[PDB]
């Protein structure tokens, strides 16, 4: 459940 | 009154300090109750002994995998997953407690403690609590983090429960 990190990396 | 839970944090088995949290049961009761019961262990499983598997300085500390200890596990007290209860509360700054997920309606046990305002998470992750005391302990945890979250020392919830 790493959606919040994926958002962070792409951002 | 909103419940208060605590984590006693250890670094490679040595006590670091206590973090306590107010859980916003008045606004997200189902999500708050999940975290509360996982903090006491009263269902036979929960956060005690688990590790903070991703610590990203300036962003958040993530934990809650007590079923696989590999960053992919965890489960709620309602079953494997539960629905996003609401998005009333926003990621307003350091200390916010919010649910990790893999998409809509996939809440389990994994959570993160924000160390900054993260408004770009609003509407995607359910906010359900905040650090009450021990933000200095959360900052101490940040010092062990890295770019993508792997930790330089083992950061554990050595004990956890619910305060009076
Ligand atoms: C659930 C999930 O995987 N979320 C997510 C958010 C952002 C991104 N990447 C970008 O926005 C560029 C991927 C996945």
């Amino acid at each position: 459940p790493d959606c919040h990190i994926r958002a962070y990396v792409c951002h | 009154v909103n419940p208060t839970v605590f984590f006693d944090i250890a670094v490679d088995g040595e006590p670091l300090g206590r973090v306590s949290f107010e859980l916003f049961a008045d606004k997200v009761p189902k999500t708050a109750e999940n975290f509360r019961a996982l903090s006491t262990g009263e269902k036979g499983f929960g956060y005690k002994g688990s590790c903070f598997h991703r610590i990203i300085p300036g962003f958040m500390c993530q934990g809650g995998d007590f079923t696989r200890h590999n960053g992919t596990g965890g489960k709620s007290i309602y079953g494997e997953k539960f629905e996003d209860e609401n998005f009333i509360l926003k990621h307003t700054g350091p200390g916010i407690l919010s649910m990790a997920n893999a998409g809509p309606n996939t809440n389990g046990s994994q959570f993160f403690i924000c160390t900054a305002k993260t408004e770009w998470l609003d509407g995607k992750h359910v906010v359900f609590g905040k650090v009450k005391e021990g933000m200095n302990i959360v900052e101490a945890m940040e010092r062990f983090g890295s770019r993508n979250g792997k930790t330089s020392k083992k950061i554990t919830i050595a004990d956890c429960g619910q305060l009076e």
